[PDB]
């Protein structure tokens, strides 16, 4: 049928609306999987590897990597989320959710014969306007201990349950404030994270030294 | 050589102990969970794929259960009890399964607590007796002469189906069909809707066009085009014997040695046909319906007397026509009498529906059989409408046979549970615990209704139980739509006492039967 | 040649066109004539042909030899047909017709 | 990141063996390519210089011919668009009898030019509309190109000259002799009444003596031998019977009931006497030839030999009906003697051997009769089949001439004139359809181009010369196959002519097939089933 | 899964999976059948397993000829089959509306909305739309012009424009010929006969019958001008005794006597026919034609041909009624009492030969209540396509005659119903307003698909039409040539009222039933 | 109408041999049942007896 199939008989090709349908279906599947992760009230997933290793997780990136998927669009989204996690360290589930919702909303108008180029132009204009608004809306505040504690709460409370997050907030804030030098970049390599398997999960703490 | 020696044959597996009981109870639980969500007015529908290639879009519990194949024999017993409940009363199929599953679930707790199943069975039987007594106590009488009350009963029976959108029309159709089928001869009351309340599905049209005819409709046409297709007040003669020239039973051979014998034999065949037709005509009928073929010469002779004839009709359709028009099927026309002639039909019209000819014998006066003409979107929609109509007709006949009613929407379940709990306080032996257990296990119906309604189960059940602990609160249930407690004296949900009694008996006895079982043996061939 | 997702003729159809096809036809005719060359003249020699069943046929007539040869080449069967024609119309010369036709083509 | 899954929707719902082609490139261009391939496959056989094709069908039955319809019939065509074009060619063959190759070539050229028109930007609907308009214009123009009329159908010489062109394309080497034979055969048929029947011409193929020895016989020839002693009758008075030549029996059940010795001893003698009486009664009418469609009884044959009666048995009922038409007798349902009105007469009936085949000849002497037979000689069965196809084409040409007595110049002159006129019309048509009209006009070039290519000359020079001569005014000048260099000559004087109905129907059918192929936008092919043919075809 | 727990080899799709499967199937069917809508649609070419070629544009035919094994597709195919069986039109619109209803419902379902509210809104919107359809229909006296317009609006969508113009005249004339006053129309009285020799535009109407068989005796006349028609259902060939008699004889003469006497029964009826023919006509001007539903042996054929009688055997069963209504005679099952009154009359009977097949024409009837359409074309698929087109046209004209109301087409009624539903939406309590909006958007699919197939864009054409209808209040549809809004009533684009009502009812019912399905099960093995 | 296709989305993208259990009945109840079975196997060895 297709030119590629004529040249290569044993080739797989998806052309025109088929490619859009495939990509949007993959994105919507990833979004449906990762809906139940956002927020501190999101459900917790347990992943079993081939060897039988148990891994309880709620991160978007960890879930994406340890989820049995062999799709191209899923691979692209996983790469984007991997870069997001590598640089900023947070906002992986939101990345997948926003990509999927963008594609779904774009499909909602493309199905009426609208060319995708118009949707992309609108996306770029809206992105510029949203970036301007984000610059307008951010709250510039001197980062004292209270603000850092609040941010650590907003992260860990989503990552773990209540009391564990409360402990980890003090731990991480104290560690960062200990290693931070004025007007210098923070070297996160100087916080060695050690694992011990002899006490309860709330017994984790910060040591002003080395282990 | 020397093949292995052993006592029982190969592939003869055996299991015994607590494992067998746990497996049986788990199979019953899973069967209940299969159709757990198909209960109540807010029940979702299911799509069953027939291995023959058909599709069954149904909400009926028995229809779903009988369309699946299971290997565990406990599941087979559950399917069997569902079929039994469907056949006995007509509805309640998806409630008895849930009740039996819950009873076995609450029994497993005692079987795991070093209690022999016989004690549980005795407690279950005592509980069943007290349930029957309580249900008979809280029942209310109904006068069958009131059309509105019967229509309300049928509606409450069909609010949980897909026909509730056209509930008024469905109730009118079901009530009219059941009342028309009702018959009594030789002092024997009889309501046979299986044979005389026929449902004919013709795809197309709109469902609002469906109705019940004062007669019988068949997929037939006149043998000859010149024959009348519209008669005002026909006189009907029914036959179940061919109007042709057939060979005799005894072996017969003719020996022709003269020139004129062959033509003489053919002429006598024609003359026999003519004599048979003249015997038919001597009663001066208007139409003739036969279950067997009618020869072309017989057609000509009948047409000479201006008589319509339908050639081949099934036995059931012929019986329905005989009931409707007051005829009497005869075999030898020489013995035809005036009594066998069917007068009473008020119109016989053969019209065209779509691309098919259909014969109508409607407009009968006092007919004892009827056809329910169903028109709708497609075959599956019509099949579901027919299933709902069958449920409605079964409920109507149950009410006509037993005019007792009990509150619906879980009110009866809660009332009986409270009565059993109150009675159990006098018990002192070990039997009290399974007695109370099945008492509160009876509460699975309101819980399932609440779960399907989407409301919160725990607080609604607690409030309903607290309300039922009061004095005059035997008729308090739950709304299947709004998920709120409401008195059923004002909502209007009522179900026949026979249906509830049959459901409770079937559930309790299924629990007893599955609890009496241990040491499963399999593999032996027939 | 291209796959042509839906092929025109039935799969397995074999075609030959041009000068090489005609040259192959001529060569097949020469091969057919070579089978009856030696059966011509007073010094001719008989030919023995065995069928599938095992019955042997010893003959000098060209038409008989060609008929016993289960020739399936479409161009070569023309020589067998003209040998049969000469046998039917005349009765003698079944070798001469094949030799003359093959020599013309050569 | 390893496999591309099927798109949700129809792609996943499709069956395992089905195929779905949709759009221009995926469906329309592929259909056009397949049709062009089929047209090019059949192209080389067009014209008098066409080359025969050896075709072996699925049953190893060998066909060698240059008839386009036969080649397409023996080819296992699988592409359904080519199937539609082949069906159009077969419809042309059934309607007229000649011009199938013209239909195929015109359809292929039209579809190729439609493909290039779609490539340059025109939509399918515009191309279809332009093709329909150009076809209407061509049908309007065509009657103006008629050069001469048949003006006589009872003349051997004129009918032979008219049929000469139709059977020049097939058997180019010797067309005069075949033209004379077919002219005589068709003139014996076609009585004073204007109606003409194709099936009244019968072809008998007797191998052995070369096609130069063929002849036309005013009668019928049956490839069999007499069943009696008499083998020649000079004043035949044939009595034709449809019943078997035996005493008729009861249809219910026959049982000879014997109760006495006298009946047993006399039954056979009585049966013999009855048969003898019946045969003598038949012979007393003067009949000396008896033809039956059933079996011949031994006693009946003996008594026929006793009374000098010639027996011929015709198993086929078609042959019996044809013989009844030829002689003038009526097939009697019973074995009764025939009355004088229903007893046929033939001028001579005899048993003869042609080559090595014994035949029975019902020969007349007058140049009339209902049925005439052409006996074909030859050296190969395939050669005689080809000559039979040529005779069939000539007979269909005669039938067309009877239907319409109008002719158009051949040798590509008509196609060039039509192309010039349609191009002139399209040059004066504003709108997007001018491209389609011009392409339809240019598609007529494929006929003279095919003629030039088959004749071995340069097509471009021939077409340029044809345009020059047609532009200067001469409308009857066409390709000259009798030259080693591109040359043209007047076709009216040279006698190369084509029937008006043939060109009209060929143009109409080719245009309709091309438009129907163009109208298809999506193809859904079910999984092929290798069944042993539908029961309808038997 | 519970079902998988009982039956391991069972396939289940639960809740959101079930909804996704159903919506995907409906969407795929919709994308396939989008291109069928409108006269500007694209022909689909269909090859069967045996290689048979089928060019068609009908939605029902396409659905039957697609290679699909999906449950939801099967349900939609059944719905379309019922639509075609009762009304004969709207199957493509049926599938499109079902798919768009499901898509619009899914738009709100994906936002956590329960499907039951959507179905309730669908019910309310369907009721309001039916009321509006009753309000908007045009009651007209069905003369020839309106029927021609309806037949054009059907055939042009189903076949080439010129062939559609021919088929309009053919279909309308046939329907007006067979239709009696205030009596239901029997479409069985129109015979659709296929001949495969002439062009597609040669299809016409014969005010009589065409029979696919001819006389079996060569001596029979090929053309009789003034003919008496004897329509009979009497066997004229040898028939066995029912009692297994057989013959017994003792000599050849006795055997001959028995052979002669065994034909007397058939010879008596042949003699009766011959005597009636002699009585009715004593000259050669008038003719006698015998059409028999039973076979005729060669002896009776010879006897009849000797008397100049044309005899046709093994006629179709419905041909008895068709000849009785057209010629005007009486179909006889016996010859006991046959009179000249039972003989029909035909002003011309002749036989036409086409290849191996043979055809008989019976025309010039007095007032034929039954006629035949002669489908003519060069290809088998052309004949099949013309047969489907004439079936659709006959159904459309019969529907238009049945009820004197006709609905404007070109999607104008769809736009008007959408606007009416939008206006009525505030009157609906609860969250069923979302379902009402979804129903209106789904109804808006027809103008969208028409504009898309015509080549224009959906958004601009739809907003132009909606604005025109809002500002003017007229019934404006889609101009498939220009794309501007246009009053379909004034130009003659008409649609059947019954077709629209059936479309609304069936589409709403099937969409509601599919929406509420939360589990597909295959556990019957 | 004889085969149930896999639902579009994650169901189709799941690998060949993988399994996905989600929800209350498919995951929580099954895990509780497995833990109950393990406790049942170990139960009989509790205590001096
Ligand atoms: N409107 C309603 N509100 C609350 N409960 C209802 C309502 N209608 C029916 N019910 C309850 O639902 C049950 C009927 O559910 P149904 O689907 O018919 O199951 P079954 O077929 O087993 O009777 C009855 O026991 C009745 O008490
Ligand atoms: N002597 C001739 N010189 C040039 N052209 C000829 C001559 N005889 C026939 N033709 C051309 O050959 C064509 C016939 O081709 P033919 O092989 O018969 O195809 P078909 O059988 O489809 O008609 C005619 O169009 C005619 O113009
Ligand atoms: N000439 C026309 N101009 C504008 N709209 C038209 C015209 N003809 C038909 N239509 C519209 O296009 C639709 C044709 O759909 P159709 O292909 O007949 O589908 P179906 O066969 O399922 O009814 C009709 O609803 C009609 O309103
Ligand atoms: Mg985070
Ligand atoms: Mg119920
Ligand atoms: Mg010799
Ligand atoms: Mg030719
Ligand atoms: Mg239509």
């Amino acid at each position: 049928m297709a030119a590629v199939k004529t040249l290569n008989p044993k080739a797989e090709v998806a052309r025109a609306q088929a490619a859009l349908a495939v990509n949007i279906s993959a994105a919507r599947g990833l979004q449906d999987v990762l809906r139940t992760n956002l927020g501190p009230k999101g459900t917790m997933k347990m992943l079993v590897s081939g060897a039988g290793d148990i891994k309880l997780t709620k991160d978007g990136n960890v879930l994406l990597h340890e989820m049995q998927i062999q799709h191209p669009t899923a691979s692209l989204i996983a790469k984007v989320a991997t870069a997001q996690d590598d640089i900023t360290g947070d906002g992986t589930t939101s990345n997948v959710l926003i990509i999927g919702e963008l594609l779904k909303q774009a499909d909602l108008y493309i199905s009426e014969g609208l060319h995708p180029r118009i949707i992309t132009e609108g996306f770029e204009a809206a992105k510029e306007k949203a970036l301007q608004f984000l610059e307008e809306v951010k709250v510039s505040r001197e980062m004292d201990r209270e603000t850092l504690i609040d941010v650590a709460r907003t992260s860990l409370r989503t990552k773990v349950h209540a009391e564990l997050a409360d402990v980890l907030t003090e731990a991480v804030v104290d560690s960062i404030l200990a290693i931070k030098k004025q007007d210098e970049p923070i070297d996160l390599f100087m916080i060695e994270i050690m694992e011990m398997k002899h006490k309860s999960e709330t017994d984790t703490s910060l040591i002003r030294g080395l282990v | 050589g020397h093949r292995p020696v052993l006592v029982l044959s190969q592939n003869t597996k055996r299991e015994s102990g607590r494992k067998v009981q746990s497996g049986n109870i788990n199979a019953a639980k899973t069967i209940a969970d299969i159709i757990r969500t198909c209960l109540g007015p807010k029940s979702m529908m299911k799509m069953l794929l027939d291995p023959m290639g058909g599709i069954v879009m149904t909400n009926d519990g028995n229809a779903i259960l009988r369309e699946i194949q299971v290997q565990h024999p406990a599941a087979k017993s559950m399917i069997e009890i569902s079929r039994t409940q469907d056949e006995e009363v007509g509805d309640g199929t998806t409630s008895v399964i849930i009740l039996a599953g819950e009873m076995l679930s609450v029994a497993e707790h005692f079987l795991e607590q070093q209690m022999h199943p016989t004690v549980v069975i005795s407690a279950y039987r005592k509980a069943l007796d007290d349930m029957i007594s309580t249900l008979k106590k809280i029942s209310i009488p109904v006068d069958i002469s009131d059309s509105d009350m019967m229509l309300n009963i049928i509606n409450s029976s069909i609010t949980t189906k897909a026909i509730s959108r056209w509930s008024s029309l469905a109730c009118n159709i079901a009530l009219d069909a059941v009342k028309m089928v009702q018959f009594e001869e030789n002092g024997r009351k009889e309501i046979d809707i299986k044979k005389y309340a026929r449902v004919e599905k013709i795809p197309g049209g709109i469902i609002e066009d469906s109705c019940v005819l004062r007669g019988v409709m068949i997929n037939k046409d006149v043998t000859h085009p010149r024959m009348r297709r519209y008669i005002k007040n026909p006189r009907i003669v029914l036959l179940d014997s061919s109007l042709e020239y057939k060979k005799g039973e005894s072996q017969t051979d003719i020996e022709i040695t003269r020139e004129e014998d062959f033509t003489r034999i053919l002429q006598m065949e024609e003359e026999y046909i003519q004599q048979l037709c003249e015997d038919i005509i001597q009663l001066k009928p208007d139409v003739v319906i036969t279950e067997k073929g009618i020869s072309d010469l017989a057609q000509h002779y009948l047409m000479r007397a201006n008589i319509t004839a339908i050639r081949r009709v099934r036995k059931t359709d012929n019986n329905r026509i005989a009931r409707a028009c007051g005829a009497r099927i005869v075999s030898r026309p020489e013995e035809l009498r005036e009594d066998d002639v069917g007068t009473g039909a008020g119109l016989l019209e053969i019209k065209k529906i779509g691309d098919e000819y259909f014969t109508f014998i409607t407009d009968c006066k006092d007919p004892k059989a009827c056809t329910i003409l169903l028109r709708g979107a497609s075959k599956e929609i019509l099949s579901e409408v027919e299933r709902n109509l069958q449920d409605a007709m079964q409920v109507c006949r149950n009410v006509l046979l037993d005019p007792q009613l009990v509150p619906g929407g879980g009110a009866s379940e809660m009332a009986v549970a409270h009565a059993l709990t109150e009675k159990s306080k006098a018990m002192t032996g070990v039997e009290q615990w399974p007695y109370r257990a099945v008492a509160q296990a009876l509460e699975v119906i309101p819980r399932t209704l609440i779960q399907n309604c989407g409301a919160s189960t725990i607080r609604l059940l607690t409030s309903l139980r607290a309300k039922h602990t009061q004095e005059n609160c035997e008729t308090w249930g739950v709304n299947g739509e709004t998920g709120t407690l409401v008195d059923m004296k004002e909502l209007g949900i009522w179900e026949p006492l026979a249906v509830k009694l049959q459901t409770y008996k079937t559930a309790v006895e299924t629990a007893v039967l599955l609890l009496r079982i241990d040491d499963i043996v399999s593999g032996h061939k027939k | 040649m291209m796959p042509t997702p839906v092929i025109l003729l039935k799969e397995g159809t074999d075609s030959s066109q041009g000068i090489p096809q005609l040259v192959s036809n001529i060569s097949a005719c020469q091969v057919i004539a070579e089978a009856v060359r030696t059966t011509l003249g007073p010094r001719g020699m008989d030919k023995l042909i065995v069928d599938g069943r095992g019955k042997a046929t010893i003959s000098n007539d060209g038409a008989t030899i060609l008929k016993l040869l289960d020739v399936v080449h479409p161009a070569a069967k023309t020589l067998v047909d003209i040998a049969k024609s000469q046998d039917a119309e005349v009765g003698d010369g079944t070798t001469s017709v094949t030799l003359l036709a093959a020599e013309f083509l050569k | 990141a390893l496999h591309v899954p099927k798109a949700p929707g129809f792609a996943q719902m499709l069956k395992e063996g089905a195929k779905h082609f949709s759009g221009l490139e995926e469906a329309v261009y592929r259909n056009i390519q397949a049709c062009k391939e089929l047209a090019q496959t059949t192209r080389t056989a067009y014209g008098p210089n066409g080359m025969n094709k050896m075709v072996i069908n699925h049953l190893e039955k060998l066909f060698v011919t240059n008839d386009a319809a036969t080649i397409l019939r023996e080819l296992e065509v699988q592409h359904p668009a080519a199937k539609m074009i082949v069906m159009a060619s077969h419809m042309q063959e059934q309607e007229v009898g000649d011009g199938t190759n013209f239909v195929l070539v015109f359809a292929g050229a039209l579809l190729e030019l439609a493909e290039e028109l779609l490539r340059i930007g025109l939509s399918v609907s515009e191309v279809i509309e332009g093709y329909e308009i150009a076809c209407r214009k061509a049908h309007e123009i065509l009657p103006n190109l008629v050069c001469c009329s048949a003006k006589n159908l009872r003349d051997i010489d004129e009918v032979s000259s008219l049929l000469r062109t139709s059977i020049m394309s097939k058997q180019y080497g010797n067309e005069v002799f075949l033209a004379k034979l077919i002219a005589q055969a068709c003139v014996s048929i076609f009585p004073d009444s204007g109606h003409f029947n194709v099936d009244n011409i019968r072809v008998c193929k007797i191998l052995g003596s070369g096609i130069s020895s063929s002849s036309v016989l005013h009668g019928m020839v049956f490839k069999k031998e007499t069943e009696g002693d008499v083998t020649s009758v000079k004043d035949a008075k044939i009595a034709v019977y449809s019943c078997p030549f035996d005493g008729m029996i009861t249809e219910t059940k026959g049982t000879v009931l014997i109760k006495t010795a006298e009946e047993l001893m006399n039954f056979s003698k009585g049966e013999e006497n009855l048969m003898d009486a019946q045969v003598k009664a038949i012979a007393d009418t003067g009949a000396n030839v008896v033809v039956t469609g059933g079996k011949v009884a031994d006693m009946a044959l003996h008594y026929a030999n006793k009374y000098n009666i010639m027996l011929v048995r015709l198993n086929s009922k078609w042959d019996l009906r044809r013989l009844c038409k030829t002689v003038g007798a009526t097939a009697l349902p019973r074995l009764t003697p025939p009355v004088l009105e229903e007893m046929g007469h033939c001028d001579s009936v005899y048993l003869s051997e042609v080559g090595d085949t014994q035949v029975v000849v019902f020969k007349h002497e007058k140049e009339d009769g209902a049925i005439s037979t052409i006996v074909l000689r030859g050296s190969t069965d395939n050669l005689m089949d080809d000559i039979e196809r040529a005779v069939d084409d000539g007979v269909n040409t005669f039938k067309v001439l009877t239907r319409d007595k109008r002719l158009v110049p051949g040798g590509g002159a008509t196609e060039i004139e039509l192309a010039k006129q349609i191009t002139s019309y399209g040059e004066t048509c504003p709108g997007l359809e001018q491209y389609a009209i011009k392409k339809f006009a240019e598609a007529f070039e494929a006929i003279p181009r095919a003629l030039a290519e088959n004749s071995g000359v340069k097509a471009n020079e021939v077409i340029s010369k044809l345009y020059a001569v047609h532009q200067e005014g001469n409308k009857n000048v066409g390709l000259d196959i009798e030259a080693e260099v591109p040359a043209v000559k007047d076709m009216l004087e040279a006698g190369i002519l084509d029937t008006y109905l043939g060109k009209y129907w060929a143009i109409k059918l080719a245009t309709n097939a091309a438009v129907t192929v163009l109208r298809v936008d999506q193809i859904i092919m079910a999984k092929p089933a290798g069944g042993p043919k539908p029961p309808s075809g038997k | 899964a519970a079902v998988k727990t009982l039956n391991p080899k069972a396939e289940v799709a639960r809740a959101q999976a079930a909804l996704a499967v159903n919506i995907s199937a409906a969407r795929g069917l919709q994308d396939v059948l989008r291109t069928n809508l409108g006269p500007k649609g694209t022909m689909k070419m269909l090859v069967s397993g045996a290689g048979d070629i089928k060019l068609t544009k009908d939605g029902n035919v396409l659905l039957h000829e697609m290679q699909i094994q999906h449950p939801t597709a099967s349900l939609i195919a059944k719905v379309a089959t019922a639509q075609d069986d009762i009304t004969g039109d709207g199957t493509t619109s049926n599938v499109l509306i079902i798919g768009e209803l499901l898509k619009q419902a899914d738009l709100y379902i994906s936002e956590g909305l329960h499907p039951r509210i959507i179905t309730e809104g669908f019910e309310a919107a369907k009721e309001k739309a039916l009321q509006f359809l009753e309000e908007v229909k045009v009651s007209r006296e069905m003369d020839r012009e309106t029927l021609i317009d309806v037949a054009r609006t059907s055939l042009r969508t189903k076949v080439h424009a010129e062939l559609a113009d021919v088929l309009t005249e053919a279909v309308v004339d046939s329907i007006l010929a067979i239709k009696k006053q205030d009596e239901p129309i029997d479409l069985f009285m129109i015979e659709i006969m296929e001949m495969k020799h002439k062009s597609e535009t040669d299809t016409s109407l014969i005010r009589g019958l065409v029979l696919d068989h001819g006389a079996r005796h060569p001596d029979m006349k090929k053309r009789v001008e003034d003919a008496y028609i004897l329509t009979c259902n009497v066997s004229l060939e040898y028939e066995k005794t029912e009692v297994n008699s057989g013959f017994f004889y003792k000599s050849a003469e006795e055997r001959e006597k028995l052979v002669k006497a065994e034909r007397k029964f058939i010879e008596d009826r042949v003699k009766k026919i011959i005597e009636l023919k002699r009585k009715v006509c004593g000259d050669s001007d008038k003719g006698f034609v015998v059409i028999n539903q039973k076979g005729i042996d060669p002896f009776s054929l010879d006897a009849l041909s000797k008397e100049g009688i044309v005899a046709l055997r093994r006629a179709k069963r419905r041909n008895m009624e068709r000849l009785t209504l057209a010629c005007g005679g009486v179909a006889l099952n016996s010859f006991d009492d046959l009179s000249p009154d039972c003989l029909g009359h035909a002003g011309l009977v002749y036989e036409y030969t086409l290849g191996e097949e043979k055809f008989t024409f019976i025309e010039k009837c007095n007032n034929p209540r039954s006629v035949t359409l002669l489908i003519k074309g060069p290809n088998k698929h052309t004949l099949t396509q013309i047969k489907d087109a004439v079936r659709d046209g006959l159904r459309a004209v019969k529907n238009a005659i049945d009820d004197g109301c006709v609905v404007p087409g070109a999607g104008a009624v769809e736009v008007a119903m959408a606007e009416a539903l939008i206006k009525h939406k505030p009157s609906v309590k609860g969250r069923a307003q979302l379902g009402v909006q979804a129903f209106a958007d789904a109804l808006l699919i027809i103008p969208k698909v028409l504009a898309q197939n015509s080549g224009f864009d959906l958004q601009e054409t739809l907003v132009k039409i909606q604005a025109e209808h809002s500002e003017s209040g007229q019934l404006v549809g889609v101009d498939l040539n220009t794309g501007e809004p246009m009053v379909a009533a004034e130009v003659g684009v008409w649609d059947n009222y019954c077709v629209k009502k059936q479309l609304l009812h069936s589409c709403t019912v099937i969409a509601t039933n599919i929406l509420l399905v939360d589990e597909i099960m295959r556990a019957g093995m």
